[PDB]
């Protein structure tokens, strides 16, 4: 993989640096590297493909070196260099498209697309130039196991779950108490709803709790915690658990009081926030515990008193909400984001070349079912395909 | 959608084209959601 | 333009690398490059400006080269280096400010601001050092026409369109059916609404479809699709087609059934997704066809039956919503995003130097009316000004 | 600080470039720099910590140079390289924490964490390699005072403020008029409400103005302005100004007419947008003024005339809302964002090592109370800790 | 493209000048140029075709030069010359037939038909002999951007538009006032009709105006302007606006008084003509305004007074006509005419080889829908296909 990244990087740097009129004193090192790569490659025959609608290609490298005699590059040299580089670029794109599709439950880290196994040999190890990118650096680190981490902007770690939970229900659905939540991508929008507005409750207070359990530990998360959840704040017609009947939901928002957010880890508490909103931080957490309340206003105007009466009809259901969006974060493992096109490239290639479903990745690579079960084999294969996708996308966009 | 996510063999593709009940029921027993959704939609359209 | 980016990059790398105490062994190449630039430049007299409040400036370069015998850099060297770099820096800034304001319908790619044509001459070609940036790389590619790509995070490709469509309407506006949509920035929020909750429609089902057509193709778009559109979910008073009268809209959200989103291209279909929510992908698309339904609940409680009767008043209108955001994407054509400042730089320069309206760009360069007709001429001029804006921003942020 | 950045950069480039099989021609210069670093460090003993849970670690540097007879690299060299680089890496991490966990109101820019005061000596000045990154570039610029700038994506410049202003109030809270606003992170959402629907006003038009002031100037801001705010559009129960009682808010959204957005600067008007929606720009602004109107619909249907009567009950309150998000921006001063992790790493270190609260930063570094009073001392300390935190992140993510 | 034109021109001059009995004194330079062409070509292998029903022909050039040893040309020389020239001609014809069919939005000026991208290289530039023709001269000018010009005889600049405008309508269509116009190719025919002969109008006079806004600017135009538009001078049955019903039209011609023809440019007036008919001129104009009147004859005879009564029937409708043809003209851009076969050759090639419809040109290249939106992309593509069509017509008509 390191040699793949090196090929991609030096091809990028050759398409960038080598232009007519530039100075050999600035590109001598890259030219020596390219010529050494050409030498190491001359005499090998590679085969690529053989799965799904991917064609079967054969590559035979026999090129000529690049002259070190000039001082200012001319077009007759750049043209030859680009004729040489486009073949390598097509070869690398085809290797990456051969490697992103295959899977294995046994040593997923160990390469597939056997041309890449061949390139992992010891006669090709002279091609390595530099491994600076985030994904390749974390690859080399996790191989030489150390405290690693990927940085994410708005990460997609929550699988889409839009559900409710009723702690007091009836067949008529006229006096309910419960909590609703939508956990999706980077956002959690939770809303505790009581139809009685905490009149029969002790101290005119009713509590609600929401426990989210991540599959992989995060770190240094920057979060925005706001009140008045939006998608649980308008009229609704929701179905029962067993789907038998439906029920009406006319919410009216109130502030959550004595709120508490506990970021935990292996059941132990790490961070705790009381009545704070706006921007917050969490240095490490595998679990989030939101705890909020609905407190009946002791004083009330005529309108709100006539809207929260002491009888069963209850045509305005009191609610208390909380939106929580993870803006940035850092994670030892690899996930999806709103910044990088690695997952998109992988999925697009698979959809394009009609790849059969394998033992590791779910059918079609649906991120919901891919993050709801993030077993180490899936994690390794996902890291591998994301890394080679980053590689392929450093050249072909 | 099926050929994309559940990558399909030549025989399965030919039989899906010919609308073969054998392969249709092999998928329905394979628990293919892309097909179960279509069938539930056929139900919701054949209700009345 | 390549020599302008070369100037900017080598000047940035001078300001950064050349600092007191550093080692000549690591900056010899950059110093030879700077001195070759000085040699190429010295003797040439340039002009800049002559449009809007851009003052007309005249540049005359006669500088002295930099030592190369030292081992560690001292103040008596860095000071001269800075006195030489500041001149080129303000020169490049003035050049970019003169080149971001000029337009043309014929050969927008061709440089305006004729001093820049001079720089684009063949005797200045010896300054090129490395074309590493995304913008200049894609520029060189489009010159040497090849498969390009720009990667975008939340791109602004949709213009502001907040409008509805009624498929069954009356002068009284008491039993309507239709679809509303707000398409803005990177998001589409659509909502199909029926006042009678599909009581007369066949099979108690009402269909809704929304076809959005983009002015340029996209690729590898990561998309977040969620139900329960937000901004079409509260009471409203909305004007008529001809703007004459107004009507009321009290929506009640239900669940989308038989939802299907199709990503098409030139009218042919590429990708489709049926009842899949959350994070999805679109590998290549120019059109988005959403199709959803509204299904009357067969079972109903007293409270909801009080809202969905069988008679004409219909004081609660059943709705079904869909939000769809484009988090990331890749595109062969230059656009705006929520990450890059190039558009802001261009518009700020124009606002600051009082540039009258040109023949190509609308007044003030309002992205709405600039993306509502993304003609190739506009695309070329926009890529040009965005490239030189990136270049300027690399020095003066 | 420059020397610390140099250490981090050459150590990163060492972990990256110095791998098995690569060519000595590519890393000769980095190896000369590393050996010079060694020569300059060896013979010095450093102390780090003594505040909170930080142990008082004593570092002694006794390392040998890197051989230069080789042409390519072997694992028997990379191993020693790693066993030598890990020590400098953890030393740099500990120094960065020791500098993040210290404050000063007198010369906040000057180096605390006296090991760093030592590293700032004149004998260590031979280690400066390249001051390339944004933070260190701006550091050196401010030292050599010049027009600086940091580029931000969705910056957290607004402290969390959710409040209201009533221009016509009654003790029964029955016929109100005024404006509510929530200003948080990078977004504002402001909604003008009238319970009388502009029946008693002149010309059936009511005005609404929101004046936002920023505690730091901005430039080249890109903004998205949309109507029909979403978190001020559903039923609400809000509290009185004196917080004794509560009142009820049943809104109905209308369109903003004669909308006017004035971005000013010390009362001097800079940018003015009239009835433009979608993506807009602000070249320089300290103050925002949003001025909109609520105009009664003269042509009304029965369904809406039944909701906007000419009498006191007013069970449906006319509302007009605006959302304004700042997507990108450029600022002479350092802030927080949704893309980068400097604030997260700082707060995580402080919460992990239980640092007491200093005379400058608030308890827990709550960004709201930190951006409220953005004193120049707090600005200097925040710049310093963000720069060293970025440095630390360049090694340990 | 220049090399293609040079090929065609030297092959034309070879088929013309090289004939039995002619004198080497006259064709020495052409023989030198032909030999230089054969040398530049020998060693190259081209491929042409692969779109639609165009066969994919591969061309391989290995020929022998033409001696320069005689004085009078003998048949043994002309025979070889012809057996080479026929091959070169068929090759150039196939190249032109592959270039007339490939479209692109981005860089339409750039060579498509990649064999021609190869010919556009620098080893082929030795073929250029003389770029004398108008099209190639204007091409070289647009490359070396300068003030161009194409001369035209009867330029088809107006799209076919037959349409009326009723400034006074009734449901019965019995008393109408309005104007009809047919704009087609190089001619306009306009007719102002009043059913009441201006009986109720002040001073017994009625005004009529017609403003034509051209899509491209013309210069040095020669125009023939006459009264009594012919094709709107006989009885008619014309449909309504919405196309539902029809109405009769019995024109009776009078003469235009106070006739005023204004050739404008960007709203400014350039040429003004009053009471003049026949040959006129227009030095520059993007817009034409024809303003004529209808003046009731005060002194009428019995036979004519019995036609224009003072009452409602109005069985004879007074008309005033104006024909205006553009005989010759000059345009900075390219158009079609009644004199040049370029467009015909292009459309014939496309119809013959079944070229699909592309993103730029309308189906079948209908000049109406091609001139009605004269996009710069369309202008560039049209100039390119017209130029290569001229080239292919210089060999085979």
């Amino acid at each position: 993989m390191d040699v793949l990244y090196s090929l991609s990087k030096t091809l990028k740097d050759a398409r960038d640096k080598i232009v007519e009129g530039t100075l050999y004193s600035n590109v001598s090192d890259l030219i020596q590297q390219f010529n050494q790569m050409i030498i190491t490659m001359n005499g090998n025959e590679f085969q690529t493909g053989g799965i799904g609608n991917l064609p079967i290609r054969n590559w035979n490298f026999d090129f000529g070196l690049l002259g070190t005699t000039l001082l200012n590059l001319d077009a007759n040299y750049v043209e030859t260099a680009r004729n040489t580089i486009d073949y390598f670029v097509d070869f690398v794109d085809n290797v990456c498209m051969d490697e992103m599709v295959r899977e294995s439950q046994r040593n997923g880290i160990a390469p597939q697309s056997d041309s890449l196994r061949k390139l992992s040999g010891i006669k090709f190890k002279r091609i390595n130039f530099d491994n600076s990118s985030e994904y390749i650096e974390n690859w080399n680190l996790q191989n030489r196991r150390q405290r690693t981490g990927f940085t994410f902007h708005k990460p997609n770690i929550f699988p889409y779950s839009a559900s409710f939970t009723l702690n007091r229900s009836q067949p008529a659905h006229d006096n309910l108490m419960g909590t609703m939540w939508l956990n999706a991508g980077s956002e959690i929008q939770v809303a505790g709803f009581d139809y009685s507005c905490a009149i029969n409750a002790p101290a005119n207070i009713q509590q609600f709790e929401h426990i989210v359990q991540l599959r992989r530990v995060l770190t240094t998360a920057t979060i925005t915690l706001l009140p008045d959840a939006e998608r649980f704040s308008f009229p609704r017609v929701i179905n029962s658990a067993d789907g038998a009947t439906t029920w009406y939901f006319n919410p009216v928002i109130l502030r959550p009081n004595n709120v508490e957010v506990e970021f935990l880890l292996n059941g132990q508490i790490i961070n705790t926030y009381q009545a704070r909103f706006g921007t917050i931080i969490a240095r490490n957490f595998d679990t989030i515990r939101l705890s909020f309340q609905l407190m009946r206003p002791p004083n009330m105007t005529p309108a709100v008193a006539a809207l929260f009466p002491n009888a069963q009809p209850f045509e305005h259901h009191a609610t208390v909400g909380l939106t929580l969006r993870i803006e940035s974060a850092v994670c030892e493992s690899v996930l999806a984001d709103a910044s990088k096109t690695m997952l998109a490239n992988v999925t697009s290639v698979r959809q394009e070349y009609a790849i059969p479903v394998g033992p590791v990745f779910p059918p079609g690579m649906n991120w919901t079912d891919l993050i709801t079960n993030y077993s180490p084999s899936r994690e390794d294969n996902l890291q591998r395909v994301f890394t080679v996708a980053s590689i392929r996308s450093m050249l072909v966009k | 959608n099926l050929n994309d996510n559940y990558g399909i063999s030549r025989q399965q593709a030919f039989n899906l084209l010919r609308s073969d009940p054998r392969v249709l029921r092999e998928f329905i027993n394979q628990d293919n959601p892309i097909i179960r959704n279509r069938i539930e939609q056929l139900i919701m359209q054949c209700r009345l």
